[PDB]
């Protein structure tokens, strides 16, 4: 009944897919009813096998789509995990988000839904945009940012 | 607005203030009275809510209902009116755990001069009276006693100032009742069967023993904070009320009562020599401390960070080894049989959040507990061990797999089947699946290498065999060629038409080949199954076919358990095989050597859940469709429910028949060769049967007629029956 309802880990993030079609209203309606998650900060060598093992801890996974370099077609450092039920996705959001996957801290976000073309880095150079300007060194994402 | 502000303030008092609690209760007291004219209903609602949802705050709010009753008799009378109504509802709806918090809130009100001390006694006398009730489940007679005893830590002291006459005659009927209860369920609920170091006691016996130490101590406990203690000046002259005659609701066929429990215990004051003395196992302080901690987790389970914080800041009247209580209570929940209150992975990250909050003291205790758990492994229940493995391996992966493995060197020279070495082997296997083979070989010492997991490599039969005397060999070679060429189903069918014998040989060459050419990733094998899905549905149109697929797939991937699991799952969901076949596969002779490994059961339970989920889904659809062409559907949804439930019952039927068959075979052989019945194999097998009951007792209940009269009958060995009878005692 009261504020015990607090579920901060399940709340919508600030991210919004700029290539989505509908309003921000249509993207938000999908996000609050989604069963698919965006997973960020993976290493380029984190496998689908590892993702399956960690994310299955919160419920049965239906499909996993690895993010790829649009032009090189190699692991990009992100992925989409889709559950059969939202209750299971919420729990991944609640207890898996912010923990270690293949030795690195990952972050999950609700996703409107997979669609052909969502698996490619939108990064100017092919990988993820995030990596174009990174000013930190990351041996799991190819060293320094692209502008370096 | 205002509505909003009230709820905000009602919560503020319970929360950690920045000005003595008594002050806030003083203030909010008036504020609420001032608003009674206009906001009587809301404040009456808000309080009845915090009463059943914030037990860990029990005494902070009872006080409040007191200061108020000390400024508006008629108000208190209304609150107490709601509470009873609110309590009658929770009871009729089978929400007994919520009731206890109500029944306990009333109790403590007596200490706040709001309810007539004698009044409470009259109700409890009626609770215990349930023990006399004829032809009612023991779990029912149990709940009322528990509701009664669990209150005494709060009411008992003053409830002893009066009606000692009946407040002795109640203990009398209790004692009598407590000694007449059957305890058939204990063996099935204990985390450990060893009596040492710590006995795992039935929950009512443990509480009974707890009340005693309190009574014989003149009902003077030293933990339960009582704010209504610093307000005697006011509460004194307050006018108490009288709870109406409470007649417990009649046991109906729709009643469902909490299952009995066993108290998890792993710590004692000697486990923390240099720390505030830990309340003993039979002290009410222990009960109350774990109760509040359990309730805190229940209130914040969805937010891990808030949760750790509410735990770590727990307010204890007198200092206690908090960190130890927090770890003990979390493991108490993870290892609770039949099931934990919350999703398993929650405890893992909850513990992580606690380690980040008390970097300087929590980790050592958590490291101490891990050590202790490992050393007591020999008698831990299989279902808990699994839980232990998954927790520890997942935990390690968040701390770079850093652990002092040599501390567990003793396992190295034990039968590989013993609980300790097996536990290490399984933990390591799990660590590999969260990373990779080589990484794990690198974390453990050279001496442990033997327990490391095998490299998860594919095993092609007609592969670089060069051993071609095998049937269908060439046929397989054509398949390999076709697949790599983007062949079509019909083409593959053609290649298969050249196979000499449901055709076992066709299956084997197809599977062996299809899997080998998709052995690079899970996603390849999946699409592989999806593309040539039609072939599968053909070769395995029969149960023998279904069973043979599973047999060849296992032959191919026996070194990669995680692959086997995801494939079986995918096969069931795409109907290439069904649960019955998976069940027969699990008990097949081809798996006899891997029968006690975790992945075997992880698969069987994942198959059972898919069946259950499926049943539930169709039932709901019918439910919705029934709540409205629209007919032709309900005709169809009915048929689907039928089949779904029928196939579900059959799955449990086969699983049980198989268990009975292999357990009897063992029991007989032993009782003939005069050999020990208690072998490692037996332990896993008997405890795996028990687990079937634990995980799905709800569904299984629907088969009582068949189970009680057709399968688990008297001609069965008592060792097997025992498991059944324990199960029945859960709702007896
Ligand atoms: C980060 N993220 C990606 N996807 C999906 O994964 C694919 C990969 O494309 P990206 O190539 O990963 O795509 P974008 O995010 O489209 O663009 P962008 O939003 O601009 O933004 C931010 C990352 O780039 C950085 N960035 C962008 N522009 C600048 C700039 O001008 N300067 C600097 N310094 N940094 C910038 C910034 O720090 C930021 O965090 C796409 O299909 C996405 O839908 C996400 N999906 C969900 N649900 N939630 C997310 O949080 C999420
Ligand atoms: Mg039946």
């Amino acid at each position: 009944l009261k504020a015990l309802r607090s579920d901060s880990y399940v709340e919508l993030s600030q991210y919004r897919d700029q290539h989505f079609r509908g309003d921000n209203e249509e993207q938000e309606k999908l996000l609050k009813k989604s069963c698919t998650l965006y997973v960020g900060n993976l290493s380029f060598y984190t496998t689908e096998e590892q993702i399956y093992e960690l994310f299955s801890k919160s419920g049965d996974i239906k499909k996993i789509i690895m993010g790829l370099d649009k032009m090189k077609k190699t692991a990009c450092g992100f992925c989409f995990v889709e559950y059969y039920s939202r209750a299971d996705a919420e729990n991944a959001m609640r207890y898996i988000n912010g923990t270690r996957l293949d030795d690195r801290i990952i972050r999950t976000d609700w996703d409107a839904g997979f669609k052909e073309g969502r698996q490619y880095g939108r990064g100017r150079s092919g990988g993820q945009v995030r990596d174009e300007y990174r000013q930190d060194y990351d041996a799991g994402r190819g060293g320094y940012g692209k502008l370096a | 607005e205002t509505e909003d502000h009230l709820e905000s303030l009602i919560c503020k008092v319970g929360e950690k203030s920045a000005c003595s609690l008594e002050s806030n209760l003083e203030g909010l007291a008036g504020v609420l009275e001032a608003d009674l004219p206009n906001y009587k209903s809301k404040i009456l609602r808000l309080l009845c809510t915090v009463a059943r949802l914030l037990p860990e705050k029990l005494t902070i709010y009872t006080t409040l209902v007191g200061l108020l009753n000390a400024r508006n008799y008629n108000f208190g009378g209304e609150f107490v009116e709601a509470m009873i109504r609110q309590l009658k509802e929770s009871l009729k709806a089978n929400n007994y755990n919520e009731a206890v918090y109500l029944v306990r809130f009333l109790s403590d009100l007596v200490n706040c001069h709001v309810i007539a001390a004698p009044s409470m006694v009259a109700m409890f006398e009626n609770f215990v009276s349930v023990t006399q009730e004829e032809d009612v489940p023991q779990v029912r007679r149990d709940w009322y006693v528990y509701a009664f005893l669990s209150s005494l830590p709060w009411v008992g002291k003053e409830l002893y100032e009066k009606k000692d006459a009946e407040m002795d005659r109640i203990f009398a009927n209790t004692e009598s009742y407590l000694k007449r209860r059957q305890k058939t369920h204990v063996p099935m609920l204990q985390v450990w069967t060893a009596d040492k170091p710590h006995p795992q006691e039935e929950y009512l016996d443990c509480l009974w023993a707890q009340i005693q130490k309190l009574k014989k101590d003149r009902w003077q406990e030293r933990h339960i904070l009582r704010p209504y203690l610093a307000f005697d000046s006011i509460l004194c002259e307050a006018l108490q009320h009288n709870l109406p005659p409470f007649t417990p609701p009649p046991h109906t066929e729709d009643s469902v009562y909490p299952m009995p429990r066993v108290i998890f215990r792993m710590f004692d004051y000697t486990d923390d020599p240099e720390g505030p003395v830990m309340p003993g196992s039979h002290s009410v302080e222990r009960f109350v401390i774990e109760e509040n901690l359990h309730c805190i987790i229940k209130s914040h389970w969805k937010e891990r960070k808030t949760c750790a914080a509410q735990l770590v800041s727990y307010p204890g009247k007198n200092k206690i080894p908090l960190n130890y209580h927090i770890v003990e209570v979390i493991f108490a929940e993870l290892f609770q049989l039949p099931a934990p209150p919350h999703i398993d992975v929650m405890y893992t990250t909850l513990l992580i959040e606690l380690c980040k909050l008390q970097p300087g003291s929590l980790p050592q205790v958590l490291a101490q507990a891990t050590e202790m758990l490992y050393m007591r492994l020999d008698t831990m229940n299989t279902t808990c061990v699994d839980r232990f493995i998954n927790w520890f391996s997942h935990h390690l992966s968040n701390f770079q797999f850093r652990w002092s493995w040599e501390d567990w060197s003793d396992c190295l020279s034990q039968d590989p089947e013993s609980p300790k070495p097996k536990f290490v082997r399984e933990v390591l296997e799990k660590c590999m699946r969260l990373s990779y083979h080589q990484r794990i070989l690198d974390i453990v010492p050279p001496t442990f290498s033997a327990l490391c997991p095998a490299n998860p490599t594919c095993i092609y039969k007609y592969g670089d065999e060069s051993s071609n005397s095998l049937p269908g060999h060439s046929v397989a070679l054509c398949l390999a060629v076709a697949f790599k060429s983007k062949a079509t189903n019909d083409e593959i069918f053609s290649i298969l038409k050249d196979v000499p014998n449901f055709n076992p040989l066709k299956i084997e060459v197809f599977v062996q080949t299809l899997l080998h050419l998709a052995a690079k990733s899970f996603s390849h094998s999946f699409s592989a199954l999806a593309k040539f899905h039609e072939v599968f549905k053909t070769l395995a149109e029969s149960d023998e076919g279904k069973l043979h697929v599973l047999r060849v797939m296992f032959e191919v991937w026996r070194n990669h358990p995680q692959m086997i699991a995801v494939l079986v799952d995918k096969m069931i969901r795409t109907q290439i095989v069904d649960c019955a076949a998976v069940a027969n596969w699990i008990f097949s002779s081809e798996l006899s050597r891997d029968f006690t490994r975790l992945f075997v059961w992880e698969i069987l339970h994942s198959t059972i859940r898919k069946m259950n989920k499926h049943v539930l889904k169709i039932q709901k659809e019918l439910e919705e469709a029934k709540e409205k062409v629209l007919e032709e559907q309900i005709e169809r949804l009915q048929e689907k429910v039928e089949s779904a439930q029928s196939e579900q019952k059959n799955l449990f039927l086969v699983i049980f028949q198989r268990f009975i068959m292999i357990l009897t075979e063992h029991l007989v052989r032993c009782e003939t060769d005069g050999t020990s019945v208690l072998t490692p194999w037996y332990k896993n097998c008997i405890e795996r049967l028990q687990q079937i009951f634990l995980q799905h007792h709800q569904i299984i209940q629907q088969y009582m007629v068949t189970l009680e009269n057709l399968l688990f009958t008297a001609e069965l060995d008592p060792h097997i029956l025992a498991v059944f009878q324990q199960f029945c005692a859960l709702q007896a």
